[PDB]
């Protein structure tokens, strides 16, 4: 469920 | 450890030489960065949301959860992660690319923190994430157009904050310039950090897995690149890969290219031309 | 002085279950401070829970050196700053954020001398309260008694199971209806559980509103205008007649936690007395 | 953009 990174 | 300790935060858009940067610093006997924490940008993002809402800030203030309280909690959480997730050293460092979306905030929490914003040609960063399938929430990896638009947004925010805090607190590091002139840039960078020179930063590959050296995560996406010596093989792999509509619209899609010194109509720029 | 081994009190439950009353009755005690809902505590607990529940993410965190030990230290540090610094000092500190008890067992790990008070109220009452007053909860559809009872059921099942997991030396279930019908009985039992001396002021918390060593209220909390009143029986069964008959029909199936917690799902209302 | 509470 988590990606390599998150851009919010 | 305390909130006045010297700290180094590295970031930028992913696929911009951030792992190389932190590895070159990790090669210094007195600096420890270590692996991406993953949790630091998440807690920073949470905290920012509470601040992006007047109605919520009112609720928090009326609960006694004021900026002073939140800042103390944030300092405590962040220091525990930074300090405890890796080996001790005189100069601690954190690299999580998007932590620098809260650059100005971190600078306020940590007055002895300095920042290194990695900048790479957005066309190179985008081709890297798409070709390697490095996933970023909010980026559509089936679209060069979307990824360049989101790259542009992300680096604009981080760049504006880097400049806002000023040259004594944040240094822009161009990936292409670093790999083309490693000693030149490492000398400048270590002087900016106020850390004495060590030649080991120029042979970081020799410090992989060594005491006081470079610890790499087997599940991080840049590990198999950072095991190699500093090299110029990734400067222009993007050339010819971008669809022609996106090439035509490049200056409009990604105005931060020109603002950061990248000619949006050069395929590629001659990065090393003085 | 504060540290992770200090004796903390955590109050929670599903919102609209007498959690503000409970914390206000404790705030009326000279040696206890709870204060207002922090809001941020359940949010950071939820974030952490999502990290450690993904097997893939836990592997990535472990390989980064962000182990349970590191995370727990960071969480202790964050949570103590919030609990300690958002309110007045007292010998016994308390935190009330209803959904913090979705991490009850975890909190009991982080804070080994913490005790927990799980407020339990008839789900039909809690649901009618949130719907009628428009108290918003992410994941609850206030247009549907059925959805709200379903979600109430899931939420209290988690919190109840964790209360039972840590056991009677660490968690006490407090039934709202019993507390308002018998507050001397229940407050004496509860203060014995917490190992804090009796004080009669807990039965007259209305007299301690806005006073030093007393009850600090937020003007934007949804329960403030109720908690300024003395402990009363006016909210026992306001729900009766307000719930759609199709939801009444299926009550035992929608909300099996009713029967588990001693509430007859066919009684409109149960004789709480 | 925040609710009174969040369930999750
Ligand atoms: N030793 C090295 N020399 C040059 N570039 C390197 C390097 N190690 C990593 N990089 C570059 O850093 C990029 C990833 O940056 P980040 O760590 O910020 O995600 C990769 O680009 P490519 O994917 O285009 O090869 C990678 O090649
Ligand atoms: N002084 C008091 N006596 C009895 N119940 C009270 C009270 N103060 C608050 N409550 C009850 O607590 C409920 C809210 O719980 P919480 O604080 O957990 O959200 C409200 O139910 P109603 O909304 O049905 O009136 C409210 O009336
Ligand atoms: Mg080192
Ligand atoms: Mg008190
Ligand atoms: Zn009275």
């Amino acid at each position: 469920d988590f990606e390599d990174y998150e851009f919010d | 450890y305390h909130k006045d300790m010297p700290l180094i935060f590295i970031g930028g858009v992913p696929r911009s030489g951030t792992t190389l940067m932190r590895a070159m610093l990790d090669a210094h006997p007195d600096i420890r960065c270590g692996e991406e924490t993953r949790v630091i940008p998440r807690i920073l993002a949470l905290k920012q949301m509470w601040s992006r809402s007047s109605k919520e800030k009112i609720r928090l203030d009326e609960a006694g959860v004021t900026d002073e309280v939140l800042d103390s909690a944030m300092q405590a959480f962040l220091l525990e992660i930074i300090v405890k997730h890796g080996e001790p050293a005189p100069y601690l460092c954190n690299k999580d690319p998007f932590a620098l979306k809260s650059l100005t905030y971190l600078s306020r929490l940590f007055p002895n923190a300095k920042f290194l914003l990695m900048v790479r040609d957005g066309r190179a960063s985008v081709h890297s994430m798409i070709s390697r399938k490095v996933t970023i929430a909010g980026f559509d990896l089936n679209s060069y157009r979307d990824c360049l638009t989101k790259w542009n947004r992300a680096i604009e925010t981080m760049y504006n904050q880097c400049m806002e805090v000023g040259y004594k607190k944040c240094m822009l590091v161009h990936y292409e310039q670093l790999v083309l002139h490693p000693e030149r840039w490492m000398r400048t960078l270590l002087k900016f950090l106020q850390i004495p020179w060590n030649h080991s930063v120029l042979h970081h590959e020799e410090m992989i897995g060594k005491a006081g050296g470079v610890s790499l995560s087997k599940v991080e996406r840049s590990t198999d690149q950072v095991i190699k010596p500093v090299n110029v093989g990734a400067l222009s792999k993007w050339v010819g890969k971008i669809p022609p509509d996106v090439l035509q619209d490049m200056a409009v899609i990604a105005p931060m290219l020109a603002k950061l010194g990248y000619d949006p109509y050069a395929n590629p720029p001659n990065y090393g031309k003085p």
